[PDB]
């Protein structure tokens, strides 16, 4: 079905950069107006991601996929990776989602 | 000996179930009070959108049985779309109905039950999109009289 | 009734002529598009009767009625005969059907 | 672990706790899906061109025989990159119910199984699918009554 | 990038009036790497262990009379023992009783499948046959078939 | 006056029921077109896997009765596996069939019925695994003619 | 497979039909062209000859090849199912299609 | 029987601690990759229990048994708890399950 996020469930080591990729399967969404949502494990409020250096958008326009990077994984690193995109055709405007959980021991 | 007056219209389709057919959902258009014109094609129980635009989709199914066995029966009715842009079948309109919660009748002279389901909505469709109306249990179809099972789109 | 064939139960002699008439009641159907279908005992194939020779079809647009005289009555042609016509008004085109059975037995042949 | 690996193989079994649908499972005791065969959308993806053996069994059970006159079918299909149309490779049909629902001495559970098997030449990326028309008579209450698999010979 | 070993999968011809004739020149069917189809028979081209399988689907448009017994057998006549012997066999009664009495016909379907591993030698003749080829349902997709593969 | 000409290697077995087994399912290999070689054992009507690897399991059983005494008859046929890792009998392949749908000579005579059942699948077996083909009613077996009942494995 | 172009024809005596079939399987080639006429209403089947006046406009780009038929009276009316032999590896087969012409 | 939950029906009081033990019978499943899932009474969606805080886990690979001690028990934490393990030998990878239900009664509040 639509939107297949590659790292769905990840278990990484303290200090290890985990890369999160989302691959679009609906050929109507654009990888240019990409959005990222994190919900840190244990909270029930969805926060946004400010991509400022540590989170790099290694978007691949060929595969209609976008990527995100973390660095020096911490020990409090707990959060569910959710990606979104602002698809747009003629009239209709919608968004699409994926799925992803992170665990750091 | 017949004639025709001014059509002047747009894509339309209204197909009806085959009355003399066994347990299957086969759509017919070459029957009284049925339409399939102005580019809409019926390929394989599917409507082919001839031009991009907004369409109205509708369908009705009537389920009838002459007794309720105990097996938890769920009656479903869905209109789906497979698009050229996103080639996965997704539901646009759906409905579910439980025909009988009543304990398996140990004796009622069969108790004939009737349950209908109607679906309708407006959607944006693209060129080459294939719409499909289906039901889960084709053994309870009541295609005896007419207008009891049908399926159609109309270009608004 | 969207076309009605008049003879329902027919009893003919070994080798004779059965006449089946169908009358158009829908003014959307044209007498310029005739088709015929017959059935055989226990058989499941809808066959198309051809117009020529032993199968004669007469069309008169005034009453919008057509008939089918069949001669040389073989007894293996015992079954339910239906008629058909092509109707089309505006954006719609459809066809209509009927129903009616024929039964014929044989004779003694005088093989003494 | 003491043994080596081999050639593309798959043996998937129906989900017992999915009453109402035919979901193929591979992460269950005595089931296999390895060496390139992918399970995408209830479909097996051929990993390499060659000759494969495809098989599937389904067991149908119903309570009493109603007077609906149902036809039970079971088919294995192949949609190839070479011919992008659904074509059936193996098929079988069975009519289980002739007589009407007993009006005296009722509840008559009937059991009818169906088995399919054959060898075919498949190409890379071909998606194989085993399906049935009436998934409401499935008897997955016991182990290995419904299954589907391929193995490259 | 080739493939090898004797293989065969023949399907009945739908245009075969009341008979079980095996065909090979159709989409999803194979017969290569030495297997010959002679007189409705498969000829093993090399000695080894082969996998033999076949299915036939029986259809009738009503219960005719008494009890008809449907059988389907794969037989083998070898060069070492020149008699046709049955390798795999199955019997099935398609009609239980209540021959249609006035009430309309009720088409019944009964399939039968056979399969096993056997040692075949050069020149052996395998044949799949059924007793009532008048109830054959060879309509469209592979409902009846017969094949071998060199394991 | 004997010899051999081909080697062959794959552990294999194809055993057939004993015709001189009046009321039981005893598997035999010393019959014309039957095989059991390259290490496979048959301990107490059970096949013993000689090496770990991928095997193909198949079996057919044919049931015959000369009349239906009571609607309540269930024909079952299952192939079991006991592994060294999990010492409990688990079903690998199973099938059930009902030969008699009511009736029970209410207006008929001794109506001989025949019902076959076939089982097949591929499994990963380890050394020492004991496979067993069993049936619930050993009195309806029809092994009177030929290859109607059998059971076998082959290492692919 | 096979996409034979003259689906329904009821031309009049004296016309000319070009009969093209389009291949959908990448195993079938526009190399093995052939047609199987029916000669009015027969209970068997016949064939039809090629190589000269009954030549085609075979075009592999559209995967269609033609059948030039002139002076149609009543012997040039029948079912011209189309056929081609497809081959990828160890498989060898042929495929059929469909298309009829009628001249009154 | 490929994983055995010992406490099937338990009745503890709000403020107590129940231990559920699971013992492995397949020597291919490992005591390292164990998982627990609960289904809250009256709901159908099965939720996944998280490792931290109230859920302390004792694992012993020697006897191939793992447990899940639940502390600070409330009355809203009554449901069917299952244990799980990941098995892998050759080309096969599968999982195994159990079953066991808990019912918690409350303790009221002495109102003078």
């Amino acid at each position: 079905a639509r939107v297949d996020q590659t790292p769905q469930t990840i278990t990484k080591e303290t200090g290890e950069s985990l890369t999160i990729n989302c691959v679009l399967r609906d050929s109507h969404c654009a990888t240019s107006s990409t959005y990222w949502y994190r919900k840190k494990s244990g909270s029930t409020n969805e926060e946004s991601i400010s991509k400022g250096g540590r989170y790099v958008e290694t978007v691949n326009s060929g595969s209609k996929s976008f990527s995100l990077r973390i660095n020096d994984l911490t020990v409090e690193d707990s959060g569910t990776y959710r990606c979104a995109s602002e698809c747009q055709y003629g009239l209709a405007e919608y968004d699409v989602y994926g799925g992803g959980t992170v665990v750091t021991v | 000996r017949s004639s025709s007056r001014t059509p002047s219209d747009k894509p339309v389709a209204h197909v009806v179930a085959n009355p003399q057919a066994e347990g299957q959902l086969q759509w017919l258009n070459r029957r009284a009070n049925a339409l399939l014109a102005n580019g809409v094609e019926l390929r394989d129980n599917q409507l082919v959108v001839p031009s991009e635009g907004l369409y109205l989709i509708y369908s009705q199914v009537l389920f009838k049985g002459q007794g309720c066995p105990s097996t938890h029966v769920l009656l479903t009715h869905t209109i789906s779309r497979i698009a050229v842009s996103y080639q996965t079948k997704v539901n646009l309109l759906s409905a579910i109905k439980s025909p009988c919660q009543r304990e398996t009748p140990e004796g009622a002279e069969a108790k004939p039950w009737y349950e209908p389901i109607y679906l309708g909505g407006v959607f944006q469709l693209e060129k080459g999109d294939r719409l499909s109306a289906e039901i889960n249990r084709p053994d309870y179809l009541d295609f005896a009289e007419s207008g009891q099972v049908y399926f159609g789109i109309i270009a608004l």
